[PDB]
């Protein structure tokens, strides 16, 4: 006679995903801005 | 890789351009 609940973790492989891939696209960002620029004076 | 030789051809290509 009687009942449990549960509870959960997250994956610690998981860690910061929220930035480990952020960082790196808005790393090629800025590459991409610095392309952009770059056209922007060949065009000109 | 590919992005960084885009952007140096670019540059070498704005060199061209400017002479």
């Amino acid at each position: 006679g009687q009942q449990i609940f549960s509870q959960a973790l997250l994956n610690a492989n998981r860690r910061g995903e929220a930035k480990t891939a952020l960082a790196e696209v808005q790393a090629r960002h800025q590459e991409l801005l610095k392309l952009e620029k770059s056209m922007a004076e060949l065009t000109q | 890789s590919r992005t960084a030789e885009l952007q140096a051809e670019i540059d070498d290509t704005v060199g061209i351009m400017r002479d």
